[PDB]
């Protein structure tokens, strides 16, 4: 009889987990505060790692790599990204960023005007976008004056990144959207890609000459479901799956999404996850680790893949809640609880 | 990566590597300390035998 | 040369002193009777081992130690065992009843009485030291004379040696090999009276003790034997500049200075490779960058923790056996580019490294094997900071029902300096996190 | 050194406490002349814990034989041991207490009371270093709980900074010599929850279920009650009166086990309890399993009705430490419902390499429960049943009491099961 505890009410996935959990009659839950316990499904922030391994005749495992933030923070994303020689300055799939601190508070705000005004000098399209993670505040805009003056009346951190001015349309619509890869990563670095992707479109034809609205240009699914006057009109939710989206791809473009995007996917998701592996492996620590991520992805015309950010606490597609959960206590759980296919993960494999 | 302070003798020797640079109470006190805890144990076992001579 | 005082306070520290003392003699080519035959100047002279040990006329050499337990049964076993030879009576302090594992006995109640004979006894060693540099405190934090009487002999010792150094041997309490119940309280009472009078403590942790011998050494069931038999090895490494020819800590000053830059973030994390199991067929001796990697894997740190998410204030590097500098440089330009090794920006992003040429010495029938080479990383890292996290938890869960609290108060303590010591922790802990994290 | 001083008071007391100075008595190589004839030192290392070194190598109990009726003690003299105790240490008057708390505790037992400690005193004077007292005694009667209660009362007057342990026989309906046991027992129960550090509660009932359900005995008698009480209470003296790494004293071993002064009232088991298939051995999983089963718990009070504050387990015989540790480990992580969760790793194991007489391994089970608090809640109704309407009261007013103290003792008790119900939530 394996235990286990939950330390995140809110969390949509694992709150299935538990019930499938349950569901096994070999997994008993117990309050939110005993050290006796197997299996931890813990909080987002502070979350007492340093606490976890130390119960005698207990293998404990949780479900958060303790630093995984450097990648799924807006800053710490592209502060790894540039200072990180696995991925260089010159990372194709990234999109050119800065890290830029309000006034008010190192800081890249020189080094983005100088590649800033080579591009107004040279006719190349020069349009921004400023962001950052305590955010539901999205400006973008074609001045620079803007963008910098839009982080300083605000107090937390931000990132100038290039704005995909050539975004991938889709037909009927000419509309913008976004790909999630759902990544599992079990304790013993196995990075497994969920064979079931999504596509976040957007439900508005793209306008390339009013950044002022937001509607056309973002692709998140509450902006699309509260400021956008098409929804669901295509497709329902504003979202497509591989099925769909690789039928139009073979209709229209006459190419597979395997060939097309999924391998750019399955190398960007390598070449992140590889990077910070000895710095937050668990391989000869005392406890274990393991954990979902969430990859959101561009597309540009040239059908060239981009890197937007990685989620550390995503949620998943509503269609898609029952085969990815039961999946997660098969590689990630039951791996190393065993209890007494065609797998629906795609092995990743690398060198560790 | 440089060595210094490089000191050698016959059993041994030991030196500095830099990769990168840089960026009470008294005794009067005391034995007040333990009297008085001292005499807050002589006055709860004294409200121990009072208890008992009751 | 100036002379070293160990202290042995309690159960735990006694025990690990008749381990390392046993370990000095084999070092320094001792015998049990206490005689020498390398050291030339019979009854007399100030070579690096004189620092731990005095001579008499006969040509005996006598540790510089004093043995302290409230009940005799430990400190027995050294009046009657192998090395009954090297001490005299004097040196061995025992009274009748223990502290039962209560802090405020150990402190208040039984201490009081016990305390001015104590300091009598270290003052008849002191004063055959032409310049003694300090002591060195062996006890653990869940007993309750270790916990308790160390804190008191402590604050005696600042007033009687203002200007002495004073590091510590801790104990960190691991609930696998013990019985007690409210050895938080004490560990959390003691750090609390005892912080501002030690200027660099090595806390190991029996817990991580336990699994590297369970793990590297292959046994079941560790004893205290197998696990002191260990420690003593790392006490060792870690005095050995002490007693030895050398440059790099030779005296007890230089471990603050190199250890301890902010004076309340004293705890060095110690690391300790190669550990095999001498029942081993043989293994294949491993080099100097292999052993030198090793010490930044948590599988062989005196605290479990991981120093990848903590910030470096320094690093040394004690080295023993056939190393050679050259060596020494390749594995760590190799480690840098393979590791997280993030240092405080007001510190120096450098390592001190000391090498003696004398392999460990293993107990003859011991459970470690003869290695040609091994190493021990002293590195104060915000990552220790963990272990008092750990602690400071388990206090406040029994504390928020006032358990066990009876027994103290019932000894001569007042409530308040629960609280008084847990905000004090509270304290450190913020200290931890205001050096290391972002 | 560190010496116990035993003392029994009263017809259970003394007939309990006689089996076990003759249970241990074998266990030490102590045959009934006080000569040693053992084959393993481990026999002799804590002697002196329980034994006074006489002249000749002879080992005199340091027991204190105590009851206000030459019968009882009598038989333990003519009994099979009875001349290893000391011919002094039999103190004892000819009135009787005719099973009345008051005559224990105020008129016949105070004219005695002043003589035992006498001898009391002269077994201290001789420790190099006394641990603390043990009383065996029951509860439901006159002597072993009127008197009994009085000794201790006096016993920490004069030894305020010693530990008072008590083995203390609760009554049972079932198991029944008067319809005043109730009565003495309410009373006994105040004293101890004041006057004593651990105190080992043994439910006659859970006693007698146990003969007739699990040892399959069709018609118990006290003496089939007093093996199980033999076993156990050697079980629990176990890591006292044998080496190892445990080094514990009888104050270090309460320190671990008392997290509140009012709440020292255990539970203990015993296991294996099996029928005469006896012959079968044991495995460390089938001595776990059995050890936490209620069927093997002495206080008749199901635990899964409260909560753990601590355990403590022993376990007897040559096995497998690191197999121990795995089934205790295991236990915890299948029921830590029922442990609290504010007092961290309060379950603890101790193994002894020397088992009972007849067992290749046992385990004896020490827990303060939550639970224990449906032991006095039974007593407590017993005892408003009558007090309601001042049944039987006549044979106590008679001797000198009044209905206020019945009263008192009333809502102490009440008190005392409150005390134990803010725990368990
Ligand atoms: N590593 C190691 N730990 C020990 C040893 N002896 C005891 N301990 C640990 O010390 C803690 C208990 O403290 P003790 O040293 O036994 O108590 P004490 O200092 O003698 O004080 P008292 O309570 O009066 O007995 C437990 O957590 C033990 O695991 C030992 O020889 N080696
Ligand atoms: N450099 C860029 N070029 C083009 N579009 C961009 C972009 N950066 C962000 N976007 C748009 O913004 C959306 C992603 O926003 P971002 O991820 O920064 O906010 P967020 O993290 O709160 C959403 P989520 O965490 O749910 O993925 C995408 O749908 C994308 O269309
Ligand atoms: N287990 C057990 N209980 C007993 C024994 N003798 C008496 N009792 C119980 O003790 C109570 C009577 O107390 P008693 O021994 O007569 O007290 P005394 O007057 O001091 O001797 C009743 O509840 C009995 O069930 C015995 O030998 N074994
Ligand atoms: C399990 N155990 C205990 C614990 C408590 C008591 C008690 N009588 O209170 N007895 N034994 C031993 C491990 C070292 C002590
Ligand atoms: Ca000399
Ligand atoms: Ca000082
Ligand atoms: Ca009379
Ligand atoms: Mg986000
Ligand atoms: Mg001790
Ligand atoms: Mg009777």
């Amino acid at each position: 009889m394996y235990t286990f505890v939950v330390r995140d009410e809110n969390s949509s996935v694992y709150a299935e987990v538990s019930r499938l959990l349950l569901a096994t009659g070999q997994w008993k839950r117990l309050r939110k505060d005993n050290p006796r316990f197997n299996l931890m499904l813990g909080e987002r922030n502070r979350l007492p790692f340093g606490r976890l391994g130390h119960e005698p005749g207990l293998v404990q495992l949780v479900n958060y790599y303790r630093g995984a933030d450097k990648l799924c923070r807006k800053a710490s994303l592209v502060k790894l990204i540039k200072t990180s020689p696995e991925l260089s300055e010159s990372c194709t799939w990234f999109p050119e960023s800065y890290v830029i601190y309000p006034t008010n508070l190192t800081d890249e705000r020189e080094v983005f005007l100088a590649a800033y005004n080579r591009r107004r000098e040279g006719r190349e399209g020069n349009v921004w976008i400023a962001k950052s993670s305590a955010g539901a505040g999205i400006l973008i805009s074609s001045e620079a004056s803007e963008l910098l003056d839009f982080i300083d009346e605000q107090g937390q951190v931000h990132v100038i990144q290039k704005y995909l001015e050539k975004p991938l349309l889709l037909e009927p619509g000419h509309r913008k959207f976004d790909i999630r890869s759902w990544v599992l990563v079990d304790h013993l670095y196995n990075i497994y890609l969920y064979r079931e992707g999504v596509l976040r479109t957007s439900s508005e034809p793209y306008n390339s000459a009013n950044f002022q609205d937001k509607t056309c240009h973002l692709t998140n699914h509450c902006i699309q479901k509260e400021y956008s006057k098409n929804y669901g009109r295509y497709e329902e939710g504003n979202e497509m799956f591989f099925e769909e989206f690789n039928q139009y791809l073979m209709d229209a473009l006459n190419t597979t999404l395997e060939n097309s995007i999924l391998l750019q996917i399955k190398h960007i998701i390598r070449s992140c996850l590889m990077c910070i592996e000895p710095a937050i492996s668990t391989k000869h620590l005392h406890y274990q680790s393991f954990q979902l991520f969430g990859f959101d992805f561009m597309v540009d015309e040239e059908l060239k893949v981009w890197l937007i950010e990685v989620n550390g606490a995503p949620a998943c597609a509503q269609k898609l809640y029952a085969e990815l959960c039961q999946g997660i206590v098969d590689v990630a759980i039951s791996s190393v609880f065993p209890l007494a296919p065609t797998s629906i993960f795609i092995k990743l494999h690398h060198h560790h | 990566m440089e060595v210094i302070e490089l000191n050698k003798c016959t059993s041994g020797q030991s030196f500095e590597v830099i990769l990168k640079p840089p960026s009470d109470p008294s005794l009067e006190e005391i034995q007040k300390k333990l009297e008085a805890a001292e005499e807050r144990r002589k006055y709860q076992e004294a409200e121990l035998l009072k208890h008992l001579a009751e | 040369m100036r002379e070293c005082i160990s202290i042995h306070v309690g159960q735990a520290g006694v025990q690990i002193g008749n381990a390392c003392w046993e370990l000095y003699c084999l070092e320094h080519g001792i015998q049990p009777d206490g005689q020498m035959p390398s050291d030339k100047t019979i009854g007399g002279g100030d070579d690096s081992f004189n620092t731990f040990f005095s001579e008499t006329g006969a040509g005996k050499h006598v540790p510089r130690a004093v043995f302290v337990d409230l009940e005799p049964t430990v400190i027995d076993e050294v009046r009657t065992g192998t090395y009954r030879q090297l001490f005299h009576p004097e040196q061995l302090i025992t009274g009748k009843e223990d502290a039962a594992n209560n802090y405020a006995r150990g402190h208040y109640t039984i201490g009081k009485e016990i305390i001015d004979l104590v300091l009598d006894r270290i003052r008849k060693l002191a004063d055959q030291c032409t310049g003694l540099q300090g002591f060195l405190v062996f006890h653990s934090f869940g007993g309750g004379t270790g916990s308790g009487f160390t804190s008191l002999l402590m604050e005696r010792l600042s007033v009687d040696y203002g200007k002495k150094s004073k590091l510590e041997f801790s104990i960190y309490p691991a609930p696998q090999v013990s019985t007690a119940v409210v050895e938080p309280y004490n560990s959390i009472l003691t750090t609390h009276t005892t912080l501002e009078h030690s200027d660099c403590a090595f806390m190991v942790d029996n817990e991580a003790i336990y699994d590297i011998c369970r793990r590297n050494l292959d046994i079941e069931r560790p004893t205290y034997t197998n696990l002191n038999r260990l420690i003593s090895q790392i006490v060792s490494s870690i005095t050995a500049s002490l007693r030895f020819d050398g440059a790099l800590n030779v005296d007890l000053t230089e471990f603050q200075t190199n250890l301890v830059p902010y004076p309340r973030i004293h705890f060095p994390l110690a690391t300790y490779a190669p550990v095999i199991s001498a029942e081993k067929a043989y293994h294949e001796q491993l080099s100097v960058a292999e052993i030198t990697n090793a010490c930044f894997e948590p599988a062989n740190q005196m605290v479990k923790c991981d120093p990848r998410h903590g910030k470096y204030m320094a690093c040394c590097l004690l080295y023993r056996g056939d190393v050679v500098p050259k060596d020494v440089n390749a594995a760590i330009a190799t480690i840098k580019t393979k590791r997280s090794i993030q240092f405080v920006d007001w510190c120096p992003t450098g390592f001190k490294v000391g090498i003696n040429y004398q392999p460990p010495t293993v107990v003859p029938g011991g459970d470690l094997a003869k290695v040609q080479r091994a190493v021990c990383m002293l590195s104060n890292t915000t990552a220790i900071a963990e272990a008092w996290a750990r602690l400071d938890h388990k206090f406040d869960l029994m504390y928020a029902k006032r358990a066990f609290v009876h027994w103290y108060v019932g000894e001569g303590m007042e409530e308040g300096e629960f609280s008084e010591a847990r905000e004090d922790m509270a304290a450190l802990e913020k200290d931890y996190e205001e050096v290391g994290v972002d | 050194m560190r010496e116990i001083v035993h003392i029994q008071a009263g017809q259970c007391g003394n007939q309990i406490g006689a089996k076990f100075w003759e249970v241990i008595s074998d266990e030490h190589g102590i045959d009934p002349t006080g000569s040693y004839h053992g084959d393993s030192d481990l026999q002799l290392e804590r002697i002196n814990v329980y034994y006074n070194e006489a002249t000749g190598n002879k080992y005199v109990p340091r027991a204190i034989l105590v009851d206000l009726e030459p019968g009882t003690m009598d038989s333990v003299r003519s009994g099979p041991f009875g001349q290893i105790f000391r011919p002094d240490n039999f103190v004892f008057g000819q009135s009787g207490a005719g099973n009345n708390w008051a005559k224990g505790h105020y008129t016949e037992g105070a004219e005695l009371v002043d003589s035992v400690l006498d001898v009391v005193r002269k077994e201290s004077e001789s420790c190099d270093c006394l641990q603390g007292f043990q009383l065996t005694h029951s509860l439901g009667g006159g002597t072993g709980s009127g008197m009994g209660t009085l000794l201790i009362s006096k016993i920490r007057e004069e030894y305020p900074d010693r530990i008072m342990n008590t083995f203390s026989v609760m009554p049972s309906p079932k198991v029944s010599d008067t319809v005043v046991e109730p009565y003495n027992a309410t009373l006994s129960v105040h004293q101890l929850v004041e006057n004593t550090d651990e105190t080992y509660c043994i439910d006659n009932e859970a006693l007698y279920d146990i003969c007739f359900r699990t040892l399959k005995l069709t018609t118990p008698t006290y003496g089939d009650l007093n093996h199980l009480v033999s076993a156990t209470m050697s079980g629990v003296t176990t890591c006292l009166r044998f080496p190892g790494q445990l080094n514990a004293d009888l104050r270090k071993l309460a320190v671990n086990m008392v997290p509140f002064p009012r709440l020292h009232f255990f539970m203990p088991g015993f296991a294996p309890l099996t029928s005469r298939q006896q012959y079968r051995a044991l495995t460390v999983p089938e001595l776990t399993q059995q050890m936490f089963d209620s069927k093997n718990m002495m206080a008749a009070c199901d635990p899964r009705h409260g909560r753990y504050l601590t355990v403590a387990a022993i376990f007897r015989g040559r096995m497998s430490m690191k197999e121990v540790d795995e089934q205790m480990l295991n236990v915890q992580n299948k029921n830590s419902s029922y442990f609290v969760e504010w007092i961290p790793n309060n379950v603890k194991t101790a193994v002894c390499d020397i088992p009972p007489r007849g067992l290749k391994m046992s385990a004896t089970f020490i827990g303060n429960s939550t639970a224990i608090q449906e032991l006095f809640k039974r007593i407590s109704e017993q005892f408003t049943a009558m007090f309601r309407r001042k049944a039987f009261l006549h044979w106590y007013t008679g001797e000198g009491m009044d209905e206020m103290e019945f009263t008192e003792a009333e809502s102490n008790m009440n008190d005392l099961v409150s005390e134990y119900q803010q725990y368990q939530d």
